[PDB]
């Protein structure tokens, strides 16, 4: 019912992150 | 008082108010504000690197003109 | 600032005058009411600030402007454009209450210290 959950929050500076050097990775 | 001291420091520079504050790039903590005519780089309004550092600009933050009126920064 | 507050009264200035000229029943309306609402924000934003000896200048400048374009476009005048006088009249005053005519008495006093915007208060 939820299309989606946020299961986390981080620390960012202002505007927000700088785009390419954050990566996600999913294994199982 | 941060978490990391465990310290009551003291704000070396005499400011009046903290219209805003927080963490920017490269600086790591900030505080706007004070100390005590129409030139866009004059602005009256010192930024302040925390833990007692360097003022870092007193360049291009909003002219003096709107100094007095101002009551909240974001 | 006075540079861009100022430069924005030109620009809407030209641009009524364009539309005065040139354009359709639509488009002459449409420019018009484009700069109004233009010159309206103006007033707002020299309106936010206390005094100011060199921006009554263009305060009184612009309310003509904008009461000029107002009654021109309405054909015809209102209380508003009133009430817009008495509020450049108390802001003139500030700088240095009652009713309309104490106001330009006093006004007209503080005209004799000769501040130089004779131009416009003689015009408003």
């Amino acid at each position: 019912a939820p299309r989606v959950r946020y299961l986390a929050g981080f620390c960012c500076p202002l505007g927000g992150l700088a785009a390419g050097k954050p990566r996600v990775l999913c294994h199982e | 008082i941060s978490s990391q001291t465990g310290k009551v420091v003291s704000v070396s520079g005499n400011f009046s108010s903290i219209q805003w504050a927080g963490e920017i790039e490269n600086l790591g903590m900030v505080l706007l504000g004070l100390k005590e005519d129409y030139a866009i780089w004059n602005t009256k309004f010192c930024v302040y690197s925390l833990e007692s550092q360097e003022v870092l600009s007193d360049i291009y933050i909003i002219p003096p003109a709107y100094s007095s009126v101002v009551t909240y920064v974001h | 600032c006075l540079d861009l507050w100022r430069e924005k009264n030109d620009r809407l200035v030209r641009q009524a005058k364009v539309a005065q000229n040139s354009g359709l029943t639509l488009r002459r309306q449409q420019l018009a009411q484009d700069a109004l609402e233009g010159l309206r924000g103006l007033l707002h934003s020299l309106q936010g600030l206390p005094a100011a000896v060199p921006v009554l200048p263009l305060e009184l400048t612009v309310t003509c402007n904008f009461i000029i374009l107002r009654a021109s476009l309405a054909q015809g005048f209102t209380e508003d454009q009133a009430q817009d006088i008495q509020r450049s009249l108390e802001r003139v005053l500030e700088t240095q209450e009652q009713g309309l005519r104490e106001l330009w008495d006093s006004v007209l006093r503080a005209s004799c210290l000769l501040p130089e915007l004779l131009s416009a208060l003689h015009r408003l």
